[PDB]
């Protein structure tokens, strides 16, 4: 992908944020905004210009599955890749995210590999 | 009754 893609860390907790931001870094993306919950990442969306978004699932206001299903029902937004890096790992909630149209997903914790790996595919259908 | 967790791989599956 294009080195200033620009990012969205949704995660109620800074930990995640740092983590995931550090490693875009690493892979040399550091158009990076953050966001604390489903409803303040929609507001950030709505400015315009995003190209990704990676997201905690558990957050208050508005969840991560929900933000994922706004995203998806979105004219403006639909096709936007959504990453889920979350600690939730039953099967009904996996599930549920892969039917809502979840571009990947990320159990924490979770290593540098594993992040590197699932958004270089996503990456990769991004190119075609 | 457990819970039904899946492992990352098994998540990669469907998922990635
Ligand atoms: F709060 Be997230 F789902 F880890
Ligand atoms: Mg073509």
């Amino acid at each position: 992908a294009d080195k200033e893609l620009k990012f969205l860390v949704v995660d109620d907790f800074s930990t995640m944020r740092r983590i995931v931001r550090n490693l875009l870094k690493e892979l040399g993306f550091n158009n990076v905004e953050e966001a604390e919950d489903g409803v303040d990442a929609l507001n950030k969306l709505q400015a315009g210009g995003y190209g990704f978004v990676i997201s905690d699932w558990n957050m208050p206001n508005m969840d991560g599955l929900e933000l994922l299903k706004t995203i998806r029902a979105d004219g403006a937004m639909s096709a936007l890749p959504v990453l889920m890096v979350t600690a939730e790992a039953k099967k009904e909630n996996i599930i549920a995210a892969a039917q809502a149209g979840a571009s990947g997903y990320v159990v924490k914790p979770f290593t540098a590999a594993t992040l590197e790996e699932k958004l270089n595919k996503i990456f990769e259908k991004l190119g075609m | 009754m457990g819970d039904s967790i899946l492992s990352q791989a098994e998540i990669d599956a469907l998922l990635n």
